[PDB]
C-alpha cells in the first residue's frame, strides 16, 4: 500500500495473508486474500498461477505482521485451491483474476469468529456502490513502486470509485477495463495498492454492510496519475463462487 | 531478475513479462 496508515488486523479481520513454503521449508508471503465464510477465502488467480499446487500453501488469519506472529492469529492448510479456468492476462491487464481457497487447521476445522478474525460480506448480483464511492483496501505490499522491501505492520489506505467510462480514457486504460473490472484511486493520485497487496480486499459500505466490492487484480505501475488500481469485479462472479463454494 | 521467492511476482509494479 501506497501512502495509507499502518493498521491492525483489528481493523480489517476478514484479511488473509497467504504465504508459500518452498523447497527447503522457507517460507515466503505471496499475496492477501479475504475471509468470505469460516471455510473459504477468496484471493487473484494470478497470486498461484505459476504454483498451483494446494499443498505448499499456508494462510494465516487474525495475522497483522509479515514475518512475525501476532497475538490472536490463526494458522491453515489449503484443503481446496480454485482457480478460474479462464484466467487470461494480457500485457497489463488480468482477466478472471480470481481464486478460492478452502481452509482447514491442521486439527481439521475452518475459522472462528473473534477480535480479530470476522467474515466479510459479499455483493449481492451486479450491486456496486455510486462511482466517487469511499472505500478500503489493506495488505503487506510495497509503501514505494521503487522498494525492494515489504513493510512488516499491515497497512490500509481509502481510494474512490472510478467510473468505466472515466476509466475508459486512453490515458486512463481504455478496453483494457472490462465489465469483470471496476477501477478506484486516490482523487489526488497519493495513495493505492501496489505489488503484494494483490489478492487483497477493496471494502466499501455498500446499503449499510460492509461489503467485498473488488480483489485487488492490476494496474499501471503504483499512484501514477490516470492509473487507478484495477480490481476484480465480485458482484459479476456470484454464480463461480456458489458453485464452487 | 526475480527468483521463486519473489512476493506476488504477478502483482502490479512487478518485473514481469
Ligand atoms: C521472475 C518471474 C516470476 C514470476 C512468478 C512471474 C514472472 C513473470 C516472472
Ligand atoms: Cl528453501
Ligand atoms: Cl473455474
Amino acid at each position: 500500500i501506497i501512502g495509507g496508515e499502518f493498521t491492525t488486523i483489528e481493523n480489517q479481520p476478514w484479511f488473509a495473508a497467504i504465504y508459500r513454503r518452498h523447497r527447503g521449508g522457507s517460507v515466503t508471503y505471496v499475496c492477501g486474500g479475504s475471509l468470505i465464510s469460516p471455510c473459504w477465502v477468496i484471493s487473484a488467480t494470478h497470486c498461484f498461477i505459476d504454483y498451483p499446487k494446494k499443498e505448499d500453501y499456508i494462510v494465516y488469519l487474525g495475522r497483522s505482521r509479515l514475518n512475525s506472529n501476532t497475538q490472536g492469529e490463526m494458522k491453515f492448510e489449503v484443503e481446496n485451491l480454485i482457480l478460474h479456468k479462464d484466467y487470461s492476462a494480457d500485457t497489463l491487464a488480468h482477466h478472471n483474476d480470481i481464486a478460492l481457497l478452502k481452509i482447514r487447521s491442521k486439527e481439521g476445522r475452518c475459522a472462528q469468529p473473534s477480535r480479530t478474525i470476522q467474515t466479510i460480506a459479499l455483493p449481492s448480483m451486479y450491486n456496486d456502490p455510486q462511482f466517487g464511492t469511499s472505500c478500503e483496501i489493506t495488505g503487506f505490499g510495497k509503501e514505494q513502486s521503487t522498494d525492494y522491501l515489504y513493510p512488516e505492520q499491515l497497512k490500509m489506505t481509502v481510494v474512490k470509485l472510478i467510473s468505466h467510462r472515466e476509466c475508459q480514457q486512453p490515458h486512463y486504460y481504455g478496453s483494457e477495463v472490462t465489465t469483470k473490472m471496476l477501477c478506484a484511486a486516490d482523487p489526488q493520485w497519493k495513495t493505492d495498492s501496489c505489488q503484494g497487496d494483490s489478492g487483497g480486499p477493496l471494502v466499501c459500505s455498500l446499503q449499510g454492510r460492509m461489503t467485498l466490492t473488488g480483489i485487488v487484480s492490476w494496474g499501471r505501475g503504483c499512484a501514477l496519475k490516470d492509473k487507478p488500481g484495477v480490481y476484480t469485479r465480485v458482484s459479476h462472479f456470484l454464480p463461480w463462487i456458489r458453485s464452487h463454494t | 531478475a526475480c527468483s521463486r521467492y519473489e512476493v506476488d511476482c504477478r502483482g502490479r509494479x512487478s518485473a514481469c513479462g
